[PDB]
């Protein structure tokens, strides 16, 4: 009788179609993913077509419902989330031009190659190629080669393609009521109706940016750390007290500085605690790893892994006969099917994915109650911080005794835990101002504050600025280096890598306070702590139902992102780095250029 | 003084599905309650209104057992005072019951790699079930006040869904098989006994 009745029941019929096609399709993509054959390849294709055949018209039946006749919350958003036509808000032939740019860069990506002219024949693809100069690499000229010729014969073809993309893609966005499609990007965040965990996609940019101030000490003393040790390396490559050159940050972007850790770590006399030999005295196997991280999370009072997830699972390479992608992933194909395709070895890095994608598994298991739209994570940053504060606690060298991998032997050597601290400081503390300048240039790129004939200028003063890395040849408009990147041609929000770190670290830090845990947050380890998984679950069983505002403060006691907990986790050795550049110059000047002398 | 044939409903090669529910009547016959009971092969056995060990020990006029397949979470529903889309529109016990609910997972049976389709349910009724009201129509339902016109369309929905039934599926999506046991009592000669 009423609009908001009718959507309830066309809801209904959906989340009963939607269910089943997304079954069928996920099962194919299971096949083939397991199983690489032709026949499965053309399968998994066929059932593609059809979930995108049938949401775009149940798109054009949820359009018929008028969402400002409807009173209901959680009706009002799972209607919301149907209604986007996205691509075909624009002309068919400009949508088409749209699609084919978007492949275009993402094949030009995928398989452009660099040759080395004294050989035509043999050229390098990114992957494993370059890759693997940037991240083993020592020789300073063959980081180089690799980091300036994959930027200037890739880098240069995606510039035209990148140029249309963003004028597509923001009269997209424009026609979805939207400024720019930084703006679309930011909406994943955007929480009305409910009052006092209201968010908006502007406040956004301020918490990013307000948090990121904060960072600023800790990351100023780590480049400052780093750029000593690569400076002893490299003696007459960098300035003391200029950026670090981008070709030397160990990737081919410096997303990442853990590669640098062979050449910045603190105490090398020092081993590391790698379980993975344990584990093969033990005859330990991919079964004994995955019964070990159920353990974990059957500790917090969490369910015990399906009788299905044990039969249905490929978490082995399937030996030699027929191929599979080897990539760890966590399956949720709907109607109580939960997998992990993990091509598991006995090593403590795979004991650590296994609970990561177990966790995954976990929040798919605690969502599964609501309705299908509903079953995502909170926010774009929420789903892998879970996986993640996992893999955190079974790291953990209590965690390992406890388990009986490490031996009651090993002593808490303050110095391992500094080598261990970096290492993470290097991943994590390092990606924050890279992902913090990437998504703040996207975003005033699609704003319109920044000229095409500026756009690699204003990218190398961010660059200085922002994350205190300097290009070591001077790019021009003819390049286009933010596009070198997976996530920037392949059209993908980074920002949700900003969020999702700082989440980590307060959800940490909520279920340890849970845990009752008294000491370092680095050494602490949530198992037996059913209150910690209790507190957890409270989120988890939520899905996308509730504001991530609300999601977040059913965990941490907070409705907003922040920097503190991991601050907190990281000021053993942000007390270390003040001390260890007490005679060293710690922070920037932009006016330095390795080419310019 | 030959057994009842319950053997007949409970070991049919297919049963029915929960909409078009299917109903046996029991007549002239001795009927063992303790072989169906004492067995722990069914997943649920409940009896309501009557105590399953004094059954035995009564006589009734006539039986009636009640077959068809539902997912696993929907089992809670056969049972009174439940609701939901099968309690609601599929199959409805009196919220004051006298009789025996046996169910047990049949994913063995039901549920053939791609999915079984021959297994359906009613999504949408414009009112409530009465307890034992089983309706069959295939009308199409008017969500809105726009004809339908014997068509699928907007506010016009084909008002039975199937269960995709596959191995694969988790416990509480997997078919159940349930048998309802009804008790009938009239001024009429005693058939059934034990
Ligand atoms: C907006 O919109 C929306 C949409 O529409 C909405 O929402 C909605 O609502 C509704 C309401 O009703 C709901 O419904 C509900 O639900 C629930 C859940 O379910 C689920 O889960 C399960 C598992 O757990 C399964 O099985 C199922 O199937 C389901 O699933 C899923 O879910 C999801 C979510 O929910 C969805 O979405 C989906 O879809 C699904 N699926 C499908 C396929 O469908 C349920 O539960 C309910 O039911 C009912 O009935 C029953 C009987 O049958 C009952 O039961 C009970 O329970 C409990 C628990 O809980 C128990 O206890 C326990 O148990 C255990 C075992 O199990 C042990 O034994 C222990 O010891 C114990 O303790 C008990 O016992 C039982 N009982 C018996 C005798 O058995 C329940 O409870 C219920 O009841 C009732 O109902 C009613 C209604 O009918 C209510 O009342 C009223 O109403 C009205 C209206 O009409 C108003 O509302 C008022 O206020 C009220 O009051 C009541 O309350 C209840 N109760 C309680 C306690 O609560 C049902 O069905 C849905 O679901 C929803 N949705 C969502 C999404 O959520 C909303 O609301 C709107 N908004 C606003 C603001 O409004
Ligand atoms: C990797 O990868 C690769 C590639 O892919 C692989 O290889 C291969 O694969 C393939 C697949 O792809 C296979 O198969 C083939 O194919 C065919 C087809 O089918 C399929 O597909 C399709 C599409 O294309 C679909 O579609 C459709 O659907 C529909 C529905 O919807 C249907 O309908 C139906 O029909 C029926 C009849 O037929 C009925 O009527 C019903 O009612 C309806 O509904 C249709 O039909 C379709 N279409 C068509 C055209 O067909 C479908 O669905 C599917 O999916 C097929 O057919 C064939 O098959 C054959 O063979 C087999 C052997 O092997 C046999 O048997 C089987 O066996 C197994 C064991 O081994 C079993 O299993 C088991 O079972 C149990 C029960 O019994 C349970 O279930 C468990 O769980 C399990 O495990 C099964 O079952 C069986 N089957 C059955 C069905 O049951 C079959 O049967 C067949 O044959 C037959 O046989 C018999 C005796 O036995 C005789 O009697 C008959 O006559 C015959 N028939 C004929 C037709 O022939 C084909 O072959 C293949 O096989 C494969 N290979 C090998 C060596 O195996 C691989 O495998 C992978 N690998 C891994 C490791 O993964
Ligand atoms: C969101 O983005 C998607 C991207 O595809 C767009 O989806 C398609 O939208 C077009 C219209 O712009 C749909 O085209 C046609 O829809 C018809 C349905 O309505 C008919 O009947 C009513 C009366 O009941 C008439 O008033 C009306 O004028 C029409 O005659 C269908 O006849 C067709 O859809 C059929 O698609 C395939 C075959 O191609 C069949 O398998 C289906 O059973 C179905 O009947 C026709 O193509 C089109 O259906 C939509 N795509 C898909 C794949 O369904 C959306 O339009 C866009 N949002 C908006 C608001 O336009
Ligand atoms: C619930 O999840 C847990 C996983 O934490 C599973 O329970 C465990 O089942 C194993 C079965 O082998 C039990 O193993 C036993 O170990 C002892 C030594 O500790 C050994 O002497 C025995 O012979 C046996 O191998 C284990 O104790 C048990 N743990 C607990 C606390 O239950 C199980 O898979 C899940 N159960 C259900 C009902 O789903
Ligand atoms: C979480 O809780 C479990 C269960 O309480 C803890 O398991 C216990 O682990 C210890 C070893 O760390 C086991 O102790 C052993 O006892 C035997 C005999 O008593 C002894 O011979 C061994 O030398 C050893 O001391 C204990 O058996 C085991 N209990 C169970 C039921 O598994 C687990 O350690 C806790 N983990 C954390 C991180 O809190
Ligand atoms: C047919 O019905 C009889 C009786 O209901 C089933 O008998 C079972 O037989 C197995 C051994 O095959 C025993 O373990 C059970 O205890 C018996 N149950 C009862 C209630 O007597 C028989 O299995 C059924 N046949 C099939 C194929 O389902
Ligand atoms: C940390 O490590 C050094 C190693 O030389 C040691 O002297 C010191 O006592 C340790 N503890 C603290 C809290 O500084
Ligand atoms: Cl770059
Ligand atoms: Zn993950």
């Amino acid at each position: 009788s009423t609009i908001e009745e009718q959507a309830k029941t066309f809801l209904d019929k959906f989340n009963h179609e939607a269910e089943d096609l997304f079954y069928q399709s996920s099962l194919a993509s299971w096949n083939y993913n397991t199983n690489i054959t032709e026949e499965n390849v053309q399968n998994m294709n066929n059932a593609g077509d059809k979930w995108s055949a049938f949401l775009k018209e149940q798109s054009t039946l949820a359009q018929m419902y008028p969402l400002q006749e409807i009173q209901n919350l959680t009706v009002k958003l799972q209607l919301q989330a149907l209604q986007q036509n996205g691509s075909s808000v624009l002309s068919e032939d400009k949508s088409k031009r749209l699609n084919t740019i978007l492949n275009t860069m993402s094949t030009i990506y995928s398989t452009g190659k660099v040759c080395n002219p004294d050989n035509p024949q043999e050229c390098l693809l990114l992957e494993p190629g370059l890759n693997e100069i940037m991240a083993n690499s020592l020789d300073y000229n063959e980081r180089l080669w690799a980091w300036e010729s994959w930027r200037s014969e890739v880098g240069k073809q995606l510039r035209p393609l990148y140029e249309e993309y963003v004028v597509l893609k923001n009269e997209m966005a424009r026609a979805n009521h939207y400024e720019d499609y930084g703006d679309y990007w930011r909406g994943d965040y955007e929480v009305n109706g409910v009052d006092g965990y209201d968010y908006s996609r502007g406040q956004l940019i301020e918490d990013v940016e307000h948090t990121f101030e904060e960072i600023k000490p800790l990351y100023e003393h780590l480049h400052a750390y780093v750029r000593a040790k690569l400076m002893n390396a490299y003696p007459s490559y960098i300035s003391p007290i200029g950026c670090l050159p981008a070709h030397l940050l160990g990737d081919m972007w410096g997303r990442f500085w853990t590669n640098l850790y062979s050449l910045t770590v603190p105490f090398g006399q020092k081993p590391n605690i790698d379980v993975t030999d344990a584990m093969v005295d033990q005859a330990w196997d991919a079964q004994r790893i995955f019964k070990e991280a159920e353990k974990f999370f059957v500790s917090v009072g969490l369910p015990n892994m399906t009788q299905g997830f044990w039969e249905n699972s490929m978490l082995t390479d399937p030996g030699n006969v027929q191929k599979a992608v080897c990539h760890p992933t966590a399956w949720d194909l709907g109607k109580g099917d939960f997998r992990i395709l993990m091509c598991t070895k006995v090593t403590m890095d795979d004991f650590l994915t296994a609970h990561h994608e177990m966790g995954h598994i976990q929040y798919d298991m605690a969502y599964a109650a609501q309705p299908f739209l509903l079953r995502n994570g909170a926010n774009e940053g929420f789903h892998e911080a879970v996986g993640e504060i996992m893999s955190l606690s079974a790291a953990t060298p209590k965690h390992l005794k406890s388990i009986g991998l490490l031996s009651p032997d090993f002593q808490e050597d303050n110095e391992t835990e500094i080598n261990f601290l970096l290492k993470q400081a290097l991943t994590i503390v390092g990606t924050l101002p890279f992902t913090y300048m990437l998504e703040k240039w996207r975003w005033m790129v699609f704003k319109g504050e920044i000229p095409k004939d500026q756009w690699m200028k204003k990218w190398w003063e961010m660059k200085r600025e922002i994350v205190g890395v300097v290009e070591p040849v001077p790019h021009d408009e003819t390049y286009c280096d933010p596009a070198s990147l997976f996530h920037v041609s392949n059209d993908y929000s980074f920002i949700r890598y900003y969020t999702r770190t700082l989440y980590q670290f307060q959800f940490q830090e909520a279920l340890c306070q849970a845990a009752k845990h008294e000491g370092p947050l680095h050494k602490c380890d949530i198992s037996n702590s059913t209150e910690a998984g209790q507190k957890l679950f409270n989120m988890l069983r939520l899905g996308k139902s509730e504001p991530w505002t609300l999601a977040l403060e059913n965990v941490v006691g907070a409705k907003n992102m922040n920097v503190r907990p991991l601050l907190n986790y990281f000021e053993p050795l942000f007390t270390w780095l003040k001390d260890q550049n007490k005679n060293s110059f710690v922070g920037w000047s932009t006016d330095w250029s390795p080419y310019a002398d | 003084t030959n057994l009842c044939p319950f053997g007949e409903v409970f070991n049919a090669t297919r049963f029915a599905s929960v909409y078009a529910w299917n109903r046996k009547r029991i007549s002239n016959c001795v009927a063992d309650y303790s072989v169906l009971y004492n067995s722990a092969s069914f997943s649920t056995f409940k009896c309501y209104g009557v105590s399953p060990t004094k059954l035995n020990d009564l006589c009734f006029t006539n039986v009636y057992a009640d077959s068809f397949v539902i997912r696993g979470d929907e089992v809670r529903q056969i049972a009174p005072g439940q609701t939901g889309k099968i309690a609601d529109y599929n199959y409805k016990l009196p919220d004051d019951f006298t009789g025996c609910v046996i169910a047990w997972n049949s994913n063995d049976l039901d549920s053939k790699v791609g999915g079984n389709y021959n297994y359906l349910y009613r999504l949408f009724r414009k009112s409530n079930l009465k307890p034992f009201e089983r309706d069959i129509s295939t009308e199409i339902y008017q969500a809105g006040s726009k004809p339908c016109n014997g068509v699928e369309g907007f506010n016009c929905h084909f008002p039975l869904k199937p269960y995709g039934f596959q191995p694969t599926y988790g416990v509480g999506y997997q078919p159940y098989r349930v048998v309802v046991l009804s008790f009938e009592l009239l001024h009429a000669p005693a058939t059934v006994c034990g």
